[PDB]
């Protein structure tokens, strides 16, 4: 089902396998440095949400390495970093230096296929939109990459909420679910309705 | 305004669209840069140890296999003895392009023993004409990994990328370094004759000149110079 799907809950507990695979998966997650601690981020359950497929993960500060660790670690060899250049109305730039960018780590799973690979760069420039915001830019990027398939964000937002993704956050409004396959194994394991 | 679009059309890159007082440090800095030394040296069959004093910042520079489209791989740069040339409170810069470097350049700053504070991201823009396998996206910038150990710049340098076959890296690398005050000893692995600079000790295996000299090293940080942030 292309429009958007949202599942308010928390991402420690749901079982994600009801959701199926999915072609890209995206993770804004919020690290220690709501906060998920260092395990529970290794502890989460990537490794069934795809089999072949690619994953994009934001990182900050310290994150650069764990994200890495929690990348490899649930079986994805990092490929791609992207780097989005934070600007502002008139495309200027906004520890030990001033923070003109952050970072979005890309992963690999399997033996993908089907995917435009090179389509776009890896580098982001759009206005820096709100706090805490990553830019719709991105999924600009990812549809080109793989068109029309499922895919999968974590941590999001109510606005990330976007046609062809299923949205998990604990800020989303409640549960918007449209798929078959899905809404499916939603009441089975679920019947009563609460995570 | 979407530029990820717009290059999907014209072939301008994102960063092919960016626009755009202390004036004194850069002169404070330039008294107490040491001269210009440059020693040659065939770096792998070359003992690190033999290069003294100990050094305040580390700028590592090692011609990737991927600059070319000698190298060295990363099975070879992370078997460099770069601890035991260090300083106890020392800093350091490797360039890891975009490839493997990005991971397998943190493994040799844990390995060395440093821990990271930055990454400085070289965005190469191709206002002026408009691919790994294991590649998802046409890469275009460079990182240079920025590590401590003990214990006003930004971190983003953008320049039209350089005429193929050109790995010279942007000398703004090395404004960032200096703007720093991290101290004088300064060592440049793998530089060349072109970046042979005032303030820091080059070291590489194509340098056609050399005039190092150990002793006459460390007789510019001879006390009273030795713990010279090198801006004063
Ligand atoms: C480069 C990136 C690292 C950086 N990120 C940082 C960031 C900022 C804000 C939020 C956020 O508020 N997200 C919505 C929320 O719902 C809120 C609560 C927590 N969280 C959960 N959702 C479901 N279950 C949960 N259990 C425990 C927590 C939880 C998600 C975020 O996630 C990540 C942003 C960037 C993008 C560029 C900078």
């Amino acid at each position: 089902l292309f429009p958007p799907q949202w599942i308010c809950c928390d991402i420690r507990y749901l079982d994600v396998s009801i959701l199926g695979k999915f072609a890209v998966v995206m993770a804004d997650p919020p690290w220690d440095i709501g906060t998920l601690t260092d395990d529970e981020m290794r502890r989460l359950n990537i490794p069934v949400l795809q089999d072949d497929g690619f994953l994009f993960l934001w990182v900050t500060g310290r994150a650069m390495e764990l994200g890495r660790e929690c990348l490899n670690l649930w079986g994805y060899e990092r490929v791609d970093e992207i780097i989005w250049v934070k600007t502002n109305q008139l495309q200027r730039i906004i520890h030990w230096l001033n923070h003109g960018k952050e970072h979005c780590l890309v992963g690999v799973k399997g033996n993908p296929q089907g995917f435009n690979q090179g389509l776009d760069c890896d580098v982001i420039v759009a206005e820096v939109r709100s706090t805490s915001h990553k830019p719709d830019e991105i999924y600009g990027m990812i549809e080109r990459l793989s068109p029309g398939t499922r895919k999968i964000e974590l941590f999001g937002r109510p606005h990330n909420v976007q046609p062809n993704w299923i949205t998990l956050g604990n800020q989303l409004d409640g549960i918007h679910l449209l798929d078959p396959d899905v809404v499916a194994r939603f009441k089975q394991r679920y019947p009563d309705g609460i995570i | 305004n979407d530029y990820c679009q717009h290059f999907v059309d014209t072939g301008h890159r994102p960063q092919n669209f960016i626009r755009d007082l202390i004036r004194l440090k850069d002169e404070l800095i330039a008294k107490s840069n040491t001269p210009p030394m440059y020693l040659q040296a065939d770096i792998e069959a070359f003992d690190i140890r033999e290069l003294t004093p100990k050094f305040d910042v580390i700028l590592l520079e090692p011609p990737l296999e991927e600059y070319y489209r000698k190298c060295w791989t990363w099975d070879d740069i992370m078997k460099l003895e770069i601890d035991e040339i260090a300083a106890p409170r020392s800093f350091i810069f490797l360039w890891c392009g975009s490839g493997e470097g990005l991971d397998l350049g943190r493994v040799c700053l844990r390995k060395w023993g440093y821990r990271r504070c930055e990454d400085i991201c070289w965005i190469k823009t191709n206002k002026n004409n408009p691919l790994d396998p294991k590649a998802v996206f046409q890469r275009t910038k460079e990182h240079c990994l920025m590590g401590i150990k003990g214990t006003v710049d930004i971190d983003l340098i953008i320049t039209e990328e350089p005429e193929i076959g050109n790995i010279e890296k942007p000398v703004e690398i090395f404004h960032i370094i200096e703007h720093f005050c991290l101290g004088r000893r300064r060592l440049h692995l793998f530089g060349r004759d072109s970046t042979i600079r005032p303030g820091w000790l080059t070291v590489g295996p194509t340098l056609t000149n050399s005039n190092y000299n150990a002793e006459t090293y460390a007789s510019y940080f001879s006390a009273p110079n030795s713990y010279l942030t090198g801006c004063t």
